[PDB]
């Protein structure tokens, strides 16, 4: 569970990430 | 202030593109599914109820000029001929006419194998006479091993034709 | 029976932490 | 009598289709009752009727169990396949024959591009198509024939 | 013997991002 | 003969390719036919057809040399539990067309595999098999349907003996290439005419070729042509035929209710055509 | 193996379909328009 | 009654579809020959309902299905006619279809609007002969089983692919259970859709476009 | 053995009738 | 091969009596 | 001059009451294929295998209290009970249980049959304990004959209820 | 912002429909792309991403081969056949259970005609209904826990 | 190029089509639980498409069934994957559909102009159980082969046909080789064109009548 | 069998969804209109 | 006992119904859990924890007569190709939660099938089998899957010997019925106490019922109840328990791809909301 | 042939004597 829960945070962060990430590179290159 | 066409162009080919991915992807073990499982993944003749022709009265009870049919490799249907003072003949004439996958018989009157699917006929040999079928029967070794028969992948050169094998 | 009660537990509540993750994408961008 | 209605050629609507080529369902008599509810019935049902009988008459045989030694001299394709199946025998070469096959729903694809340099639907108002069709219709009907036929009197269709 | 465990979690990692990201996506619910 | 296929090929006379293995010795090849009914009602006597035509004022060679007209052989194939009609129950002139044949089945219990012959090829041109059909209300493992008639038919002697030896209506070879050398016309006061043969020079080269009296021979003194080829030219004027046909064990009842069916629907379509007509006159009250 | 009864249908079927095509086709090319097209 | 013709009226404007039919007439250039159409359809829809009839004794195995065939004729009731019926309407379909092409050419019916709906119906032409070629091999009998060997043999000249192409085909180098098994897919399930798919398509461009013009 | 005549007639007669019936039904060709 | 010729000529002249049938259906009652 | 209303539903009624009955002469043979055959169209106890249980060394390598299922009648499964000073039972008891048709086991600890599938059981000889079953287990009578087993239709009353045998 | 267009309420075609309880995809955000072509395929592929994963963490198993004198003791229908097979053996009927079993889905074809008495949607404004509703969930879940359970400890689900 | 769109637009007036998909707008009462009908059907694709796939190796007969299962499972490349998501999918198709009745019903949306909508997709749902039912016993296995033998023997109860009934569904009187090619006739053949029948009816109305109203 | 991963997945997504759906027709029973009708 | 199992039942321990032989013998019914991971990579050591429960302080009758503690069993089966790991390769605390267990398979050749005890009760309320996985890459008819684990775990002495006469852990009937007669309470020199009693009247009646020691008796002195019936209390605390488990052998290739395959997903969902927010922007600029 | 053939004549002229004779029938009690 605990082994889970770390990998869990970590996968969602590292994607959630990502996302922010490229909305931002995508905003400010005024893609979007 | 408003995206200019060319950069629309290139969010439609980064998500369009992405998006094929997962498609291909999606496809790609659902090809491999209907391509069917390898046989060959990693020998003795065989009758037509799938016995395993002993030699010693097969010997006897058939006779000279008489050819029958056996089940070859890749279980396919391979002549045997009986030799004029009968022993076997070291090689076996794989039955599968060459145009379209018909059994061809042996016709013992024009001493000549003809394909009664379209009309290709062939050689007391295998070596091809008529067409539509492009080659000519395919061969093997036929050997007295065990008291069975044992067929092996005819490896070396044609000898009817001289080089080649078209078939292995 | 251990298998089940994880599956409960998490499909419904990492149904919230999408909920609240859109959400938050949402706030970070400005709708 | 029979029953009819004129093409209203005053409406714009209905000019604007059959100038389109196709306002043709605007006009002639109701399609229903008349062909739907009453004449229909009647083809649907002699068709049903005619198979029937064909069937009660000269009912499905069951033939030999299949022998995987042993091919069937005298083995044919169904009746619709004759033409194509003879070509295969009569061409030496086997990749080119399959491409003979090939290009038979090929070339039928083709066909309305070909005619539509003009665009006439009687046939007697075009010649040299009706006569390319005839020429092939009979050509595939004599390849038909020599299906039934022994492998060498099959084209000469034993009469030269 | 924990790739077996990185396992279930890309699981709950797609059932959690995909709908992540259709409420992002529709300004959603 | 047919019967030598009997004694030759005892479970069956036509092999799984569908070939009859009257062919093996038969080696000339002219056209079968059979005709049959296209149905037949249960439990009835019909006739079926067998001919094997061949030009009638000629002749062919006979086993010692001469020079004697024909016979025909047939082996018909009926579908199961068809069987020669029982003569009480064949009519007049059917009795008459069939004449003196004696339908010998193929093996005990087989009645409906049935060999025929030797007869003399003139009056047999054609040969009548009345037979009667099985009835799939008393024999229960009879049924309705549409069944598989086989025939192989021959006219002339063949070209091997049940023994294996060559008979004297084919042609005959050479054996090796050389130079022919001499052309004897032996005749011991049994086993006739014998023309003996034989070839040279090449290498080693003596062999002794002899060929039976009946064929002609068209290769004549000097010669050389090679390996076992033309010396006899061809006296075999007879050979073997095939057909295949369709026969339909129809039941009465399958019939007498299509027939019904059929008339309830013609009916129906009339029906249907009048109402359309009692509707184009509504109709016309329409217009005006 | 060939069905003869289904054989001779078809011929039989396919030429008077053919017919009854031009002759229709006549029928229609030397009695035209009617109606105004 | 609470009338129930206004019931659904109110809610799926029901009236709407009588009018787009009752709105719509036939031309006096449309003969008889304008039949050969809905007739090779009706060939069809006796092959789907006979069809699925015999696939609840059918048996698709090498073991069964020449035996199952048998069945069908000898013991199930009217078997036999289920049977020669379908196999009298699959002729007749082939057939009436040829003649339905026939006239559309005939008639220049392929011209101008329409190239779509004869493309569609060459198509529907290809499917309808793999209907035929499937079954014709599914009793397991001589015929038919040297029929599959044949056919499958053909796609082996096309050089790159072909051979790759027989071995779906057939599930393997060589005619087997594995075939069967396949054809029968493919007669029973996968030609159905197709042909489904398309004769709908064929159907919607002659509804939209109408019957083509006099002559 | 000969209502497996008037067996063959009701074909042709359906046939037939069928053709006449949709000519009439339709004053047709 | 004669079971063939009576059914081409059948299916072939069958057509012209119903056709024949039908017009004369037609004259019968006035079109 | 124009038929009224009442004289089209007349020749409504006649068309379309025929186009019915050719639909229903159709339909009919249909309904009847699928309809199965009946095998009843127009005895000896087996094994799982499928082997006609010889009564030699059944009598042996079973003991007593013992009781093994075998392929009755309509190809059931009945068991066939073993008694304490073994010869066989006259009766051989059908194992369908009679709620929906699951084999009910013995339990030889409560000594009662129990269904599996819902709940029901029964007692040694069948008579209904509990349900969602109705009626008890079937029966026949059990012979030794031609040292097989034969076994026939219970034809008489059930000797454990008194008068009508539900099932025949 | 989002992407927004407000009901034309002065169009009568619209109004006509608004008033027959169906004009509600005339006003809104775009079908397309918006959804269709751009959170569509989100919503297909997360559907068929999770089916996969599951697929290859918890696989398909296989089972014994069937046994004609052998009932499984623990046999039980799929999950969403719990509830009605918890019914069924817990009605000493026969017959009617299975009536039971057949009036889900009949009572749930006569639910609509019920509650046509008024016309509210929201569950808030009303309350008998969404009453029942709830029960009959409950009740659902109940029964198909039950299923689960020994015989006997089945409905008072082993707590009373 | 040659204007590809003109082409078809001049034809098929192919405009018409798009016109209607982007005149259709989506209100703010819908959320994300307006999906539940989207992928219950996104499940059956699924169905569709693995399915088809099994019936290129599996063997509907006794002797065959459950080996061929095995064969998928083991040595078809993919297989034990294509059959996993099939039995996965299965559930999730009937799970998804419990919750888009759910939210139809708490959102009044089978109300007033709609309740033919509701009426087919109760049907839809027989069907879809039928699916699964039928699915569950192609193994040929002790569970579902025992399924067969109870389900078959439940329309025994109904007194007048019943039997008549379960005859036809098992194919005799009991269980065997009759109940297994009649059980895969319904699942691969029947039950597919039922369900799109009826789930074409139930699209069509939507389309016709839109969404509900909001709450 | 009984299949505990798929029994608590249904019961988490079914109770997660009626919760969602009342509390979504809540949020709207409280906020209502909008627009219009 | 687990080895009187192998002893009657020989080919294997459970029926195709999925019983288990040993609830012939031990009739009573307690829990039996058996708890293993839900997946395992291929070549791996694995724990396999079976549960027994049963209240630890009480005790039951021994075979004379005494009071005892009592002993735990058990059969678990394992999936083809599974064994006990080798001992060079269980890890440390593993080999002590596992204790002095002998896991003898059920037959020569079947590892995967352990026969277990009898064990004392307090140590092994729970048993941890330490077991290895196949391999398919290597074994060639082993393949990756789901596969099923199968529990019969019992505790406490039986109620019937291998021989087939009952034990004295569970209660007798009284034959026939009648008034009971005495209540004697031998004890021989060897074969202890005797309980013996008797029943009468009625009709013949005197038959004679001896009760081994160890149960109760709760029937007195005087009474008639019938037909075989309650005379001694139940005596047994023990009884058989079964479970049924689930387990993956997975392959770790399936498990990655499936992952790669996931995070490609996921950005094509990412790619596709950005696209729309990117439309929803050039949209604002059409409004005004 | 030649018993087909009368069979054949009758037939049709007895269904064409049935479509008459109901036209009239039918017309002159005027349903058409
Ligand atoms: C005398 C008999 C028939 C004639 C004269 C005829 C003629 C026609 C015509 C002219 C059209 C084009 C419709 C239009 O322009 O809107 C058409 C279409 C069509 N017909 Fe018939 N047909 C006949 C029989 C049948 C039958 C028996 C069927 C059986 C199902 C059938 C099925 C169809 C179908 C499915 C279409 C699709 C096009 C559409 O829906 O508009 N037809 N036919
Ligand atoms: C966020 C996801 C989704 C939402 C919010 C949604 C919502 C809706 C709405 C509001 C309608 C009614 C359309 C109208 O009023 O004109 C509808 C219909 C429909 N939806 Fe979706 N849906 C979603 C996903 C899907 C998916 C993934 C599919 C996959 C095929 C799908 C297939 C359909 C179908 C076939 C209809 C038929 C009605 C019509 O054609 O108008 N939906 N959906
Ligand atoms: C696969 C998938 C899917 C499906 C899904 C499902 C199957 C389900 C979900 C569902 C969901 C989505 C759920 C939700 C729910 C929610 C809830 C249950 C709510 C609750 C809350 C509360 C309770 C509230 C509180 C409050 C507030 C917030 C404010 C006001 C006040 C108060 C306090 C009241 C989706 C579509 C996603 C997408 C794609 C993928």
């Amino acid at each position: 569970m605990i082994l889970g829960a770390v990998f869990y945070i970590v996968f969602i962060a590292l994607f959630f990430g990502i996302a922010v990430g490229i909305i931002f590179a995508i905003k400010s290159i005024k893609l979007i | 202030d408003v995206p200019d066409m060319g950069r629309r162009q290139f969010m439609n080919l980064l998500a369009f593109g992405t998006v094929t991915g997962v498609a291909l992807g999606a496809l790609y073990p659902l090809v491999k599914y209907f391509i069917p499982p390898s046989g060959g993944a990693v020998t003795t003749a065989k009758d037509k109820l799938g016995n395993n022709v002993k030699v010693s009265k097969f010997l006897e009870s058939h006779n000279a000029g008489d050819r029958v049919l056996v089940q070859g490799l890749k279980g396919d249907p391979t002549y045997i001929v009986v030799e004029s003072k009968e022993a076997i003949r070291d090689y076996g004439i794989n039955a599968v006419c060459t145009h379209l996958g018909c059994v061809v018989p042996w016709n013992a009157a024009e001493n000549k194998f003809k394909c009664p699917c379209h009309g290709s006929q062939y050689d007391e040999t295998g070596k091809v006479i008529r067409g539509p079928a492009p080659l000519s029967l395919a061969l093997c070794h036929a050997t007295v091993q065990d008291d069975n028969i044992v067929l092996t992948p005819w490896t070396e050169t044609d000898f009817r034709t001289g080089e080649k094998p078209w078939w292995v | 029976t251990e298998e089940m009660l994880y599956a409960a537990l998490l499909s419904f509540g990492l149904i919230f932490v999408g909920w609240g993750l859109g959400v938050l994408l949402l706030k970070i961008q400005g709708a | 009598m029979a029953t009819l209605k004129k093409p209203d050629l005053s409406d714009p609507k209905l000019r604007a289709k059959l100038a389109k080529g196709m306002g043709h369902n605007y006009y002639g008599e109701p399609a229903w009752p008349n062909d739907l509810l009453y004449v229909f019935p009647v083809v649907i049902m002699g068709t049903f009727a005619c198979i029937v009988a064909l069937s009660v008459l000269d009912p499905a045989m069951v033939g030999e169990p299949a022998d995987p030694f042993a091919t069937p001299l005298e083995i044919l394709p169904e009746w619709y396949l004759y033409p194509v199946f003879q070509i295969l025998r009569s061409v030496p070469n086997k990749l080119l024959g399959v491409l003979l096959m090939a290009s038979v729903p090929l070339g039928l694809i083709l066909v309305p591009f070909i005619e539509n340099v003009n665009k006439f639907q009687n046939p007697f108002r075009r010649p040299v198509a009706t006569t390319i069709f005839l020429f092939g219709t009979l050509v595939t009907i004599w390849l038909g024939i020599g299906a039934t036929f022994p492998l060498d009197k099959t084209l000469t269709l034993g009469l030269f | 013997m924990e790739i077996d465990v990185l396992g279930w979690v890309a699981l709950l990692v797609v059932f959690t991002w995909s709908i992540a990201m259709v409420v992002w996506g529709r300004n959603g619910l | 003969y047919p019967f030598w296929a009997q004694q030759t090929y005892p479970p069956t006379p036509r092999e799984p390719t569908g070939r009859i293995v009257c062919a093996n010795c038969h080696l000339a090849a002219k056209p079968a036919e059979v005709e049959v009914p296209q149905s037949v009602l249960p439990d009835t006597v019909f006739k079926a057809v067998v001919k094997i035509p061949y030009d009638t004022k000629l002749q062919q060679v006979a086993a010692d040399g001469s020079k004697v007209g024909l016979n025909v052989g047939a082996v018909l194939m009926l579908p199961e539990g068809f069987k020669i009609a029982p003569e009480e129950r064949i009519p007049e002139e059917l009795k008459k067309e069939v004449g003196d044949v004696y339908f010998q089945p193929y093996k005990e219990g087989q009645d409906n595999v049935l060999l025929v012959g030797p007869l003399p090829g003139e009056q047999y041109q054609e040969i009548v098999f009345p037979v009667l059909s099985p009835n799939p209300t008393t024999d229960k493992n009879i049924h309705f349907g549409k069944y598989a008639i086989h025939l192989g038919a021959n006219r002339g002697r063949g070209q091997i003996y049940p023994t294996g030896e060559k008979s004297n209506n084919n042609v005959f070879t050479a054996s090796a290439t050389g130079t022919i050398t001499k052309i004897a016309k032996e005749e011991d006061e049994y086993g006739n005419v014998k023309y003996q043969v034989s070839i040279q020079t090449d290498s080693g080269k003596t062999v002794v070729d002899t060929i039976p009296a009946g064929p002609e021979l068209i290769v004549s003194e000097g010669q050389a042509v090679k390996a076992g080829e033309a010396l006899t030219n061809n006296p075999n004027v007879g050979g073997f035929g095939q057909d295949d046909t369709e026969i339909v064990l129809q039941d009465p009842n399958r019939v007498k209710w299509m027939i019904a069916f059929i008339c309830l629907v013609m009916l129906a379509q009339l029906m249907l055509i009048l109402k359309k007509k009692q509707v184009e006159k509504v109709q016309a009250a329409e217009m005006n | 193996m060939v069905e003869p009864l289904l054989d001779g249908l078809v011929l039989g079927l396919v030429f008077a379909t053919l017919g009854g095509l031009f002759y229709a086709a006549y029928q229609q090319y030397k009695r035209p328009n009617e109606l105004g097209g | 009654m609470a009338n129930v013709y206004d019931w659904f009226q109110e809610r799926l404007e029901i009236q709407a579809l009588a009018d787009d039919v009752t709105s719509k007439y036939v031309p006096p250039h449309v003969n008889i020959f304008y039949c050969l159409g809905g007739i090779t359809l009706t060939c069809f829809l006796i092959q789907f309902a006979t069809g699925f009839a015999m696939t609840f004794y059918y048996k698709p195995t090498v073991t069964e299905a020449y035996a199952s065939v048998q069945y069908i004729m000898n013991e199930v009731s009217f078997g036999w006619l289920i049977r020669s019926i379908h196999r009298w309407s699959a002729s007749m379909m082939v057939l009436m279809m040829i003649l339905h092409v026939f006239r559309v050419y005939l008639t220049g019916g392929f011209k101008k609007p329409r190239e779509l709906t004869w493309i569609s119906g060459v198509i529907l032409a290809v499917i309808t002969v793999s209907f035929g070629v499937t079954g014709y091999s599914l009793p397991w009998d001589q015929v038919g089983y040297w029929a599959v060997k044949i056919v499958s043999g053909v796609p082996e000249a096309i050089p790159v692919v072909g051979v790759l192409i027989s071995d779906l085909l057939r599930g393997g180098s060589s005619v087997g259970q594995a075939t069967l098994t396949r054809y029968y897919s493919a007669h029973t399930f996968v030609l159905p859709w197709l042909i489904a798919v398309f004769m709908l398509l064929h159907f919607l461009m002659i509804r939209k476009q109408g019957i083509s013009g006099p002559l």
